[PDB]
RNA sequence: CACAUUCCAACCACACCUGGCGUGUGGC
DNA sequence: TATCCGCTCACAATGCCACACGCGCTGCTCGGCC
DNA sequence: CCGAGCAGCTACTTGTGAGCGGATA
């Protein structure tokens, strides 16, 4: 099953890393194992004005949790791409995914 | 307890009902501070508020609700709104909105918008689902705005001719070129009189800009109609600022598929105003204007246009010219071939105290084809081929003197054959 | 206290300042974004 | 998902497809923010983009494509392309270009260009074998383009005085010289109306510039053809960079061996333009104007010419006079002997009502020699004598009379016999 | 009526400066 | 299950003085009741 | 969009003492 597990890349690449962990997927025609990137950075708080009213894509925590089929290849392959410092969970090296709860959480912020 | 329930009333009720509630003499502040003072002892007695204001967006952010009574200007009585909220009911400069409010909590100096329940008079449900401005397909006026009263009062005349010089319609482009002294003011009170009697359905807006305070004073019991106003008391600052207020009140109004018409006096000050406001650019032209001066007037003039969706925006503004100084001139030379209606009046005709001094022929309307049928506009090219080889002063007497014996325009037209 | 933390101002707009700063900044940073977090009922693994 | 397919439809079609495409609300967005949001969610589909749009060189180096939506300008869609692409297939200011592209990818605000397939709707392989402007050989016009439809329509006659007063021919230099208000913008919709019913194969393009709304939202869906504009809603620098933008484009298709034809309206704004954009030099004359801010009106009127090898620029601008400023008639001053066409309208014919209100002898064509044959041009010759002694108010009655009796100028022309 | 202070001929008050930390070198 | 043995981690290693020098570039993120 | 502050781009010491398994009776 597709579960949703959280990834920790350096500060500030969180979408550089995500398109670099998205062509490793398919550099090794591995879609079958994981999903998407799922980039929870939907903030599109801006600040408005005088001449100047663009949106910010930012704003959020460096996470960028992707939906992927837990195994040793795919384990192995998203941290083979640099950048993906972090791999959080309590475990020696395989943690346990989120659940739907949380999922469904992440979606209505992703909604709104 | 509304805002505008205390916004509306003159300062004698506000002091008996302060001075009925209890309260430190509040002879001694202002009108804001007044109601202020007043919304702070109700709501200390355990009242939950209601409110009303239109907003303006700041640099920082959030956005403050101004009313017609600080004619749109930071006061103690503006209703503070997050951003968020600006981002969630998706609100911007001009949009009108009534809800539940409450004084300013603990530290806190201005009052915050809890519940927002009418965005421009609709349901804030739906005030998502809006148009914008300039996405608009703008078009050239069709539904006409007959200025005539009908009942044949001795004023009525300076509204008949009217109908007879220069046609008015939904969204149209006017600009009133005349002299100073010549009764320019008069002209706009029987304009804004005759539209909010035969239009009532359409809202009716005034700018005075740098203007005397009996004019405002006079105007706003005059009008059947919510007025704004600035006079010379304040600096270009507040001009300006009102002037965002205003167009953006008319953009999101006529967005909301309303008819708005504003009637703007005078241009020339604005002018000055948006000149001495904008900083130096390097670029220097004859009277002393700046180049990029000018870009704001091109731009709340430019905001007038017809919609098809729904709704229009006409905008009738008034510029001053043989004031003197080139700069005026300069300013008039720019707006010359901008709008396609004009009411020229000459000083000439109003040096004898004849009254409307209208310059027949010198004024017109660009594309009067759409705003009228084809029994008007022939008799209307009967009429100008008529008045035409005479002058401007007699003939515009005789133009009077027609007028003043039919008591309608339809009278005078059966009457020219 | 605050001038306890050494902090001067070098030649230019830079400033000499102390690794307290830092450390003190890097706390204030994470704070407030944990903070930020457990108001939007971030997910478990997350706050964690 | 090509640019075009959502640069040409208008706002509502784009509503309800990011309705259905399951979007944000995207009626709180611009035009251009609407497309790209529509092109990212489609992207974010997996789709690889198609578009188009014309090229503009920046100082930094890189170029963007525009398109006719924003008349040539900045944008949110506006697609990125590199320098080394401009040099590898030979880009620069005009070049219009359609192929392969993508959303700006990570951190990126502006589409990138992946894969040129039509440079000026020619293979961009032959791109490069382009021969420039500057090194063309200029002659005079000797194709005709006849003005006339055939049809005898009502209006047509507007269009049949034009083959009998001033010829047109593919590379003409024509300047209209006419006072405010006497019938210029029916006069430019109908020769672009003739030009695009007989003459298909050139492409037309219009310039309005410092304009009013009504007549640009008229004039995009009256011509058969691709038209770009500016009001005075807009700073001077947009007037100039749109001028740029469409001189580039007519320059990069006459050097493809097309015959392009510009319609220009205003030339006086664009003069005022130019002038209020170019900074003080020193040298100042009478009206306000620097002695070199007249350099681009000259380099943009110039532009025009026929080409030897293939293909030609026509250049149709109109100019205003009797505004009552000298500045703008000294403008008119240095184009008096600039043109070897002109169209010459006297308000005193316009002030009767009487269209097409043209001065007949004041108007004329130098070297109409090579534009028509000998029957026409010795025609031509006995109609100028015949209308010479005549005035010009009710002799171009008598002419447009002698018009509207013949239904094509062959039977107009056997009579005269 | 009461609380509370009172904005200006010499001059007192309005002064005077980088070891944060590390590294390199040398001497005792 | 007690208890000696082997592996692992914290802590230390003058003092003074003198001179000289240093912490960048692109990139990313947060800053704001008038 | 503007400005302001901050982040990514290891092993020749040796010795001493204490603690944590660990394996042997
Ligand atoms: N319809 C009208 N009826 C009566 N008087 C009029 C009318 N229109 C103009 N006037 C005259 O014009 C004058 C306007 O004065 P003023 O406000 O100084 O001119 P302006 O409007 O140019 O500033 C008044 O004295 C008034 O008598
Ligand atoms: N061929 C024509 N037939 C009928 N009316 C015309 C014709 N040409 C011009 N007009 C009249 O002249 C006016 C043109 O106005 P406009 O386009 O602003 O002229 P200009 O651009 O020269 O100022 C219209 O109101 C129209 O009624
Ligand atoms: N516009 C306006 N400014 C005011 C008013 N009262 C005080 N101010 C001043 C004090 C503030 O320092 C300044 C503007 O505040 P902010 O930093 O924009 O305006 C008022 O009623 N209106
Ligand atoms: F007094 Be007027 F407005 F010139
Ligand atoms: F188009 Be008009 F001559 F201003
Ligand atoms: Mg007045
Ligand atoms: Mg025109």
């Amino acid at each position: 099953k597709k579960r949703w597990y959280v990834v920790q890349a350096f500060s500030g690449f969180e979408g550089r890393v995500a398109t670099s962990l998205r062509e490793h997927i398919k550099l090794h025609n591995m879609e079958d194992l994981f999903g998407e990137v799922m980039v929870p950075t939907e903030e599109v708080v801006e600040i408005r004005g005088g001449q100047r009213r663009k949106s910010e894509r930012k704003f959020f925590p460096g996470y960028v949790l992707v939906q992927m089929v837990m195994n040793d290849a795919s384990w192995h392959l998203v941290r083979s791409v640099p950048r993906v410092m972090g791999f959080i969970g309590g475990t020696s090296d395989r943690p346990a995914p989120i659940s739907d709860k949380e999922v469904d959480a992440i979606m209505n912020r992703l909604q709104q | 307890m509304n805002l505008t329930e205390l916004k509306n009333t003159p300062v004698s009720e506000l002091i008996t009902l302060g001075e009925n509630m209890g309260l430190e003499n509040l002879a001694r502040m202002r009108k804001q501070d007044i109601i202020f003072a007043i919304l702070k002892q109700h709501a200390k007695s355990g009242e939950d508020i209601f409110g009303d204001g239109v907003l303006e967006i700041l640099q920082d952010g959030f956005g403050f609700l101004r009313s017609a009574d600080s004619s749109y200007l930071a006061g103690p009585d503006d209703i503070y709104v997050s951003p968020s909220q600006i981002r969630r009911f998706n609100l911007r400069t001009g949009d009108t909105i009534s809800g539940k409010i409450r004084p300013p909590k603990e530290g806190e100096r201005y009052f915050a918008l809890l519940k927002v329940n009418e965005v421009n008079f609709d349901k804030p449900e739906n005030a998502r689902n809006k148009i914008l401005f300039e996405n608009l397909t703008p078009l050239h006026a069709n539904s006409r705005l007959r200025m005539e009263r009908g009942n044949g009062s001795t004023e009525d005349l300076t509204a008949r001719v009217l109908d007879l010089a220069s046609p008015i319609g939904r969204g149209q482009r006017g600009l009133i070129v005349a002299p100073p002294k010549a009764g320019k003011t008069m002209l706009l009170q029987n304009i804004a009189q005759s539209i909010a009697y035969n239009h009532p359905d359409c809202v009716l807006m005034v700018l005075l800009i740098d203007e005397r305070p009996e004019e405002v004073t006079e105007m706003q019991r005059l009008v059947k109609g919510e007025v704004v106003a600035s006079t010379f008391d304040e600096p270009a600052s507040r001009h300006v600022q009102v002037a965002e207020m205003v167009i953006e009140k008319a953009k999101r109004l006529v967005e909301h598929k309303k008819d708005v018409i504003i009637l703007l006096d005078s241009i020339t000050r604005l002018a000055r105003a948006y000149n001495t406001v904008v900083p130096a650019s390097g670029k220097v032209l004859t009277g002393g204007v700046d180049a990029n001066a000018l870009h704001r007037p091109k731009r709340f003039f430019g905001a007038a246009r017809n919609v098809e969706e729904g709704g229009s925006l006409t905008i009738i503004a008034t510029a001053l010219i043989d004031t003197g100084s080139k700069m005026d001139e300069v300013i008039y030379e720019e707006f010359k071939g901008t709008g396609n209606m004009e009411l020229h009046l000459s000083r000439k005709i109003a040096e004898k105290r004849v009254f409307p001094a209208i310059d027949y022929n010198r004024s017109g309307t660009r594309k009067e084809e759409l705003l009228t049928t084809q029994e008007e506009l022939q008799k209307m090219w009967i009429l100008r081929k008529i008045i035409h080889p005479m002058g401007e002063i007699d003939a515009m007497e005789f133009l009077i003197n027609k007028l003043a014996m039919t008591k309608t325009n339809d009278d005078f037209f059966e009457m020219m054959k | 206290p605050p001038d306890l933390r050494p902090l001067v101002p070098l030649d230019g707009g830079r400033f000499a300042t102390s690794d307290l700063n830092d450390l003190y900044r890097r706390v204030i940073n994470r704070n407030n974004r944990l903070k930020r977090l457990l108001d939007l009922a971030a997910p478990d693994i997350i706050v964690r």
